[PDB]
């Protein structure tokens, strides 16, 4: 991502505290911060009788969540107090 | 160096013809995994009436295949004309981990024929022909589906009641209509039912034969052949390859009226094969006598996880593909095809990179 | 328990001229009755060593198949055939697993075995790596445990001079572009070198891959049930009561 | 190492050959062995390469021949000035020397 | 094509002798080297060849003469020299220049020798 | 490490035993209390053989 500039200009690379890298420098003079690439946890709703369930996806703003998500692939989703559920 | 018999001995190929408008049809037959279609029994051990899981060779559950089927050829009255195939002799696919077939998929449904917009006709079982090697390229007028070097093929003979399996190197005719002539459109093989399916007498070299009409064999490494039991009864076959060489796999010989199959042969192949493609089939019958034949559905194997449910007679009847879903993964969690109702954790989903920046 | 059947047959490796190292020779055992004492008496033996089986084990345990390949091999350069090794032979010409159970063989031919005959000379392809659809990028190209060298299909059955270069282009199938490689050779001594690769695979199949060994009538399931017993069948071995 | 016959005759317009015999390193395997014929304070010259065929300046009379391990010339309606000591040549590529026969007296 | 060739002569056991030859009629840079010798009474002998400057112009030699001579060329002059660095009686015999060059492909070689020199005599 | 990455303070974790006590909690802030520290090592003398 596009963001501020700190540390010490000199050194490319910008580590955390934790020692993984959080920023660098680009060639081009301009500074990006740098994140891992973030998952989305889900849970299961699962009745047994019914023998049906439903897909909790954690706690997503449900922007991110389209429909076909039933499976890994290797009624809508709708907001709710929780997170997304489809 | 194996005998395999004479070359022929025409001066032309049979002239096939490609209409692919006629093929572009479909019906979806997905592996369903909660019937075991398309499991592969555990080679090195067996169990009974449990449930537990193992990693092998298996389909993806959902996986809708790719559909092949062979036809009739053209005719008029009681003569044959020339042939009538797909495009399937530039077909030319990566086997990867190895695959499935499902064969007599619809046999004993009601069709119709695929050269006749409006012939019906009773759908019977047909066995699927299959040519594999290391390294494909184009033929002397640029058309695509030439294996080079030496060729596994797999050629179902005598109106299916064997199969004949060799491993050769092609040697492409010069012939009118043939792979290195003039005029050169595709490759197949045929029969000729009329005198080859007798049944007091079948053509045990018909499909042989008529391969050789296009290809001579060269510096045979083997060739063997194993009987068929002929009858309508849904079979999965299948085809792997390892250090040891390549396996096939067939329900047929251990649990033909359950689906499960087992390794049955193996081929001294440490060739690795990196294609394969479907080699074209023809019947040529006669115009008054067409019949239907069943789709063949091809799956890929890849490297996963399943549960899978051992019967009291030792036979797997259900399975959990444990990474299709969420709740799949959640009975394959708890090992078990019976999980208390709540809310449970399961794998996050995960987004793939990008292209790279360096 | 153990079935009856014949004995390992490894007259082809001794009836004919010595393969190639990247173009070896793969004898595959399974039912089968092995004597590698037998085998290797037929040799001058100059090296024996295995990784995650003993040489004992190797010549007396029970395999659910077990595969023998072979070539021939210059004597002097057995320092490229350790896992670890430099790559000059080992990364382009034969490579072997280090995942399953393995033993190597280094070995001279006496004069008395005469059924074996002797090659012109040594080969074996240092150079093999492809080359990219502009003509100008390459990457290398090397051979894995159980496969051939990937440009084998290029390098004729022998090198006839060093530096000699191959070429061929590459169908689209494979993303196009051009394989190419270059080998060298090795002088041949006064007797024919060679070598012998050893693989082991257990558990995916009955182990019926096994020394000959004899027998007497006590040694059978009947009459013993009901008591603490030691067995091994077909390979598997351990102690119950049947 | 090659063989040859000490020596090699016949009548003027007869049909004689020269032997040359080895193992299948030799002759059986490779058709890569060469002939050379030396007149009398003269250097040799080539008369048939590659077990197939002859240069140029060779006349039809002289042709290759093998069977199994065994390497020979063949010439056809000799002349007596054919009289000369022939010899059987063997080369491969690298790391190999030259091995030549004894020669045979024709 | 002509190997013209001199530098024989007469040495003493224990010496040394160096022959040479130009050649003509050919590409130099384009071509294999090679000498052979005979003595009376005796058939062909390999002694050496030299490979292509742009090969590196490496040598070979026949076991004979392993060590003792050495082959070396010259693209300027179109030469080509042999040199006896140790000689023994044995090696009293008539040396000529010559040339070698394959046939087929690089799949399947042939290799032979075409031209021959007058020879030089070495005793 | 201040905000433009420079060092502007440093603890030396082998000076003292308050010293040792702010780097065992990583930081020049810590609570009030009695903590253990590094105990003295005895050192030898001339060795006997
Ligand atoms: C196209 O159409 C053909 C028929 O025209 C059809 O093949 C036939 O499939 C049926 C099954 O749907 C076969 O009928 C029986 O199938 C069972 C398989 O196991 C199932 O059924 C048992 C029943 O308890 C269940 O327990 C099990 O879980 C499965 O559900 C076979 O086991 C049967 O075998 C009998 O005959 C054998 C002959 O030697 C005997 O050895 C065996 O013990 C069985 O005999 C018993 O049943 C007989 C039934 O009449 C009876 O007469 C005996 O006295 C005894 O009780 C049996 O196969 C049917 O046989 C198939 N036809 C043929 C010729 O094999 C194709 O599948 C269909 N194709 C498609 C794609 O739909
Ligand atoms: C796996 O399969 C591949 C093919 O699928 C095999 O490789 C092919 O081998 C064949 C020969 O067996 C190659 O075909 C031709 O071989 C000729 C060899 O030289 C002989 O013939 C010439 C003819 O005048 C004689 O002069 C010579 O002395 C020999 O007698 C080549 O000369 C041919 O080249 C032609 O095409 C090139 C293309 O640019 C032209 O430049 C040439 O002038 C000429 O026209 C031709 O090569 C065939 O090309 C090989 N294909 C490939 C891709 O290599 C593999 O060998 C086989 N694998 C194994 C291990 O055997
Ligand atoms: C249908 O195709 C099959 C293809 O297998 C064909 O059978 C094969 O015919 C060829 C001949 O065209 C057989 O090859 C050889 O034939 C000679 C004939 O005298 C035999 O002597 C040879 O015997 C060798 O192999 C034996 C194996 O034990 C040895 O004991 C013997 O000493 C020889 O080495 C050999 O048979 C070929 O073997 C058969 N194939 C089989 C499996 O038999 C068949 O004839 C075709 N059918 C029709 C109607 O055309
Ligand atoms: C693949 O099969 C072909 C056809 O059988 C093999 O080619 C053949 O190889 C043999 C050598 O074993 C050649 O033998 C011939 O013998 C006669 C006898 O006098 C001789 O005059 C010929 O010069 C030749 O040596 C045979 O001609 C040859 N056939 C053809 C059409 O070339 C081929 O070698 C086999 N390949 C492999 C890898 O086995
Ligand atoms: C990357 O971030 C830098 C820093 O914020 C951006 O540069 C600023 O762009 C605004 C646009 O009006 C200017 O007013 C600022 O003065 C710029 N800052 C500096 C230090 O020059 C830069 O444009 C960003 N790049 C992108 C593509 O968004
Ligand atoms: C479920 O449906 C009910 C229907 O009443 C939703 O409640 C209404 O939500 C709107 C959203 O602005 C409010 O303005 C109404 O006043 C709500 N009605 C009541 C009675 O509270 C409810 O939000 C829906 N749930 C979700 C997750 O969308
Ligand atoms: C297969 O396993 C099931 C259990 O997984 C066996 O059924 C149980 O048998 C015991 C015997 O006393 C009963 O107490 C259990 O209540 C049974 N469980 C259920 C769910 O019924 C079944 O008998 C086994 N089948 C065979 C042939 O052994
Ligand atoms: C055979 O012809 C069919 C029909 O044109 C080809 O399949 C089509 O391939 C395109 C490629 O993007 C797809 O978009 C179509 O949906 C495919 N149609 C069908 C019915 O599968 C097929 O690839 C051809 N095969 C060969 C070897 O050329
Ligand atoms: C071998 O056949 C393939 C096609 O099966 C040829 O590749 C095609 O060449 C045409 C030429 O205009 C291109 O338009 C296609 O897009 C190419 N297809 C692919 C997949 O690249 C290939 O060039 C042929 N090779 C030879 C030697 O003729
Ligand atoms: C397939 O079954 C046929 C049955 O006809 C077998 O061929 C017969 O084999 C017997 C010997 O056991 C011969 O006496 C018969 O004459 C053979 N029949 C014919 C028509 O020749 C055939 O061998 C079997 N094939 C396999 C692979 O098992
Ligand atoms: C395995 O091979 C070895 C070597 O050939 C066999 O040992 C020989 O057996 C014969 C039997 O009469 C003895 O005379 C030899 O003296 C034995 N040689 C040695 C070195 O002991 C051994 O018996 C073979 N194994 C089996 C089961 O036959
Ligand atoms: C040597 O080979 C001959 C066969 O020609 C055989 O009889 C003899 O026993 C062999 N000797 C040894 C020591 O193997
Ligand atoms: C086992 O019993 C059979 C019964 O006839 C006998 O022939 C055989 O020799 C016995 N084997 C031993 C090792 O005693």
């Amino acid at each position: 991502q596009n963001c501020t500039a700190v540390g010490v200009r000199q050194q490319r690379f910008v580590y955390d505290a934790y020692q993984n890298l959080v920023g660098y420098y680009s060639d081009d003079g301009n500074y990006y911060c740098l994140r891992a690439c973030v998952s989305v946890p889900v849970s299961v709703i699962y009745d047994k009788e019914t023998k049906t369930h439903a897909t909790l996806f954690g706690s997503v703003a449900c922007e991110h969540i389209s429909s076909t998500m039933s499976q890994y692939s290797r009624y809508g989703p709708l907001q709710t107090p929780v997170g997304c559920v489809l | 160096t194996v005998d395999v018999g004479p070359d022929s001995v025409k001066s032309a190929c049979i002239e096939v013809d490609i209409q692919q408008t006629f093929f572009d049809k479909t019906w979806p037959r997905p592996i369903d995994v909660s019937k075991a279609d398309g499991i592969i029994y555990p080679q090195g051990r067996t169990y009974s009436n449990i449930t537990i899981t193992y990693q092998g060779l298996f389909p993806y559950q959902g996986d809708h295949g790719d559909m092949y089927v062979y036809s009739a050829g053209h005719a008029t009255g009681t003569t044959p004309q020339k042939l009538f195939v797909a495009n399937y002799s530039q077909d030319v696919k990566q086997f990867a981990n190895g695959f499935v077939v499902r064969i007599g998929a619809a046999a004993n449904s009601t069709g119709t024929v695929i050269i006749s917009p409006s012939t019906s006709a009773t759908i019977r079982k047909i066995y699927p022909a299959f040519m594999l090697g290391s390294s494909v390229g184009n033929f002397s007028d640029g058309k695509m589906g030439r294996f080079f070097n030496h060729t596994l093929v797999l050629l179902p003979d005598g109106c299916g009641t064997l199969l004949r399996a060799f491993y050769c190197i092609l040697e492409p005719r010069s012939g009118n209509h043939c792979p290195a002539g003039n005029s050169y459109t595709s490759f197949a093989t045929y029969h000729t039912p009329a005198t080859d399916c007798s049944d007091g007498n079948y053509n045990r070299n018909a499909s042989l034969n008529s391969f050789k009409e296009y290809f001579n064999l060269r510096n045979c490494t083997f060739m063997y052949t194993y009987n068929i039991t002929e009858d309508e009864i849904l079979e999965w076959f299948g085809i792997t390859q390892t250090a040891q060489g390549v396996h096939l796999f067939s329900s047929r010989y251990v649990d033909l009226y359950g689906g499960n199959m087992f390794q049955f042969a193996t081929l001294p192949v440490y060739d690795t094969i990196k294609y394969y493609s479907i080699i074209p089939h023809s019947i040529r019958s006669i115009q008054s006598d067409r019949k239907a034949w069943a789709a063949f559905y091809v799956y890929k194997l890849q490297p996963l996880t399943f549960l899978l449910d051992f019967s009291v007679d030792g036979y797997i009847r259900r399975a959990i593909d444990c990474g299709f879903n969420d709740l799949s993964q959640l009975h394959c969690s708890y090992e078990s095809f019976d999980v208390e109702s709540g809310v449970y954790s399961v794998s996050s989903f995960e987004a793939k990179p990008s292209g790279s920046v360096v | 328990e153990q079935a009856e059947g014949v004995e390992c047959d490894f007259s082809p490796l001794l009836s004919g001229t010595p393969p190639q190292v990247y173009n070896f020779k793969r004898l595959v055992f399974t039912n089968c009755n092995y004597n590698l004492t037998k085998l290797l008496s037929l040799f001058s033996v100059n090296d024996f060593t295995c990784s995650q089986i003993s040489p004992a084990a190797i010549a007396s345990n029970c395999y659910s198949s077990l595969i023998l390949d072979y070539f021939s091999y210059p004597l002097s350069m057995k320092s490229d055939l350790s896992v670890s090794s430099a790559g000059p032979i080992s990364q382009f010409n034969y490579k072997q697993s280090f995942s399953n159970p393995t033993c190597l063989i280094l070995a001279t031919v006496p004069h008395n075995l005469t059924t074996i005959t002797k090659p012109l000379k040594y080969s074996y392809i240092n150079k093999c790596s492809r080359l990219l659809s502009d003509d100008r990028t390459e990457v290398p190209q090397l051979v894995n445990a159980n496969q051939y060298s990937p440009c084998v299909s290029i390098v004729p059955s022998t090198v006839w001079e060093d530096g000699d270069y191959y070429r061929k282009q590459l169908s689209p199938l494979e993303g196009g572009g051009w394989l190419v490689a270059s080998g060298s050779t090795v002088a041949m001594t006064e007797q024919l070198q060679m070598g012998f690769g050893i693989t082991v695979q257990y558990g995916t199949d009955t182990n019926s891959v096994c020394p000959k060994l004899e027998f007497a009538n006590d040694t059978k399931i009947a009459s013993q049930l009901g008591n603490c017993v030691e067995y091994s069948l077909y390979g598997v071995s351990g102690r119950g009561v049947f | 190492a090659l063989t040859q016959p000490a020596s090699v005759s016949g009548s003027p317009g007869q049909s004689i050959t020269i032997s040359c015999t080895g193992t299948s390193s030799d002759v059986g395997t490779y058709d890569l062995v060469s002939w050379y014929q030396q007149h009398p304070g003269k250097s040799p010259k080539l008369m048939i390469y590659a077990d197939i065929k002859r240069p140029s300046g060779v006349s039809h009379r002289f042709s290759g021949s093998k069977s199994g391990n065994t390497a020979s010339l063949t010439i056809s309606g000799l002349q007596s000035a054919d009289e000369a000591d022939y010899y059987c040549c063997l080369y491969a590529g690298s790391s190999t020397s030259v091995i030549f026969g004894g020669g045979t007296k024709v | 094509v002509q190997l013209l060739e001199s530098g024989g002569g007469l040495v003493k056991p224990g010496g040394s002798l160096r022959l040479s030859c130009e050649a003509s009629g050919l590409t130099f840079s384009n071509v294999w080297m090679s000498w052979v010798r005979q003595a009376p009474g005796k058939g062909l002998e390999w002694v050496g060849r030299i490979k292509r400057k742009s090969e590196g112009a490496t040598t070979d030699y026949g076991a004979p003469v392993k060590g003792r001579f050495t082959l070396s060329r010259d693209d300027s002059k179109n030469t080509v020299y042999l040199q006896m660095n140790s000689l023994k009686i044995d090696d009293t015999a008539v040396y000529y220049c010559s040339t070698l060059t394959r046939g087929g492909d690089v799949w399947s070689s042939s290799y032979y020798f075409d031209y021959w020199g007058q020879g030089a005599l070495v005793t």
